[PDB]
């Protein structure tokens, strides 16, 4: 729950590691925060890139909070290239959608000059 | 002219440092033992 945001919002690994396996278990992943971020999102935006490739070899399924932001999009901001080559190379799908007005991952990353 | 000149690298080296500090924090909450507030 939201320890589960806590944990894989700041790079615990181990943690990760521990609480998440069950495989059968897939809703809890799938949550909403109050934003509606995804664990996925929140790493993203907070410089962490083994936890989100641990979350994406189960198959995120790359949701989309409010606002229309991504995973690519949240991880523009900060300029981390670890996590863009780390979820761009799964997919080239996940770069022309689109958030709530029109601008994508290459607009956040020119906007915060990285 | 150098005066500011003196002043551009030293703030290069002090947003360096700064940077290596916030990934060293960053290091220091990626393996933390939270359980008594967890």
């Amino acid at each position: 729950k939201s320890p589960l945001h806590f944990a894989a919002s700041y790079g615990r690994i181990n943690t990760c590691q521990r609480l998440l396996q069950d495989i059968s278990d897939t809703r809890l992943l799938n949550e909403g925060d109050l934003h509606g971020m995804t664990p996925l999102h929140l790493a993203a935006k907070n410089g962490h890139d083994k936890v989100v490739q641990l979350l994406l070899k189960k198959g995120a399924l790359f949701l989309s909070d409010h606002n229309g932001w991504t995973a690519l999009h949240h991880a523009s901001m900060g300029g981390y290239t670890q996590t863009m080559k780390v979820i761009l190379d799964t997919n080239l799908k996940c770069t022309d959608r689109l958030d709530e007005d029109g601008n994508t991952a290459l607009h956040f990353a020119a906007r915060e000059g990285h | 002219e150098m005066e500011i000149l003196k002043q551009k690298y030293r703030l290069k080296d002090l947003t360096f440092l700064l940077e290596k500090q916030h990934e060293l924090i960053k290091l220091i909450i990626q393996k933390m033992e939270i359980i008594s507030e967890t």
